[PDB]
């Protein structure tokens, strides 16, 4: 049980941890499928 | 009708152009599908 809490006071220091991670956004691009889209339209009309 | 025997000679070889161009769209179309293939959703990061 000491063991558990320990390592469950590790875990909440790791959940700290990821919160601060998660604090850098890192936001996907908004128009990755249009950018595929796009290159999609741009490698058939090369093909044409 | 040496004209004639000549021209449906012509006209031989034109279905077997038509053939080889039926030929050639299927394989265009083979192309087209193979690059629609290349550019598709990858579902493969819940898998990761």
């Amino acid at each position: 049980t000491k063991k558990l809490q320990a390592t469950i006071i590790s875990t909440k220091e790791d959940f700290l941890r990821s919160q601060e991670i998660l604090a850098q956004t890192h936001l996907p691009e908004k128009s990755v499928f249009e950018d595929i889209d796009i290159k999609r339209k741009e490698i058939i009309n090369k093909e044409g | 009708e040496k004209l004639s025997e000549v021209r449906s000679r012509l006209k031989e070889i034109d279905g077997r152009l038509k053939s080889t161009k039926n030929e050639m769209r299927k394989t265009n179309f083979r192309m087209t599908e193979l690059k629609m293939n290349v550019g598709k959703v990858v579902d493969t990061g819940i898998l990761n």
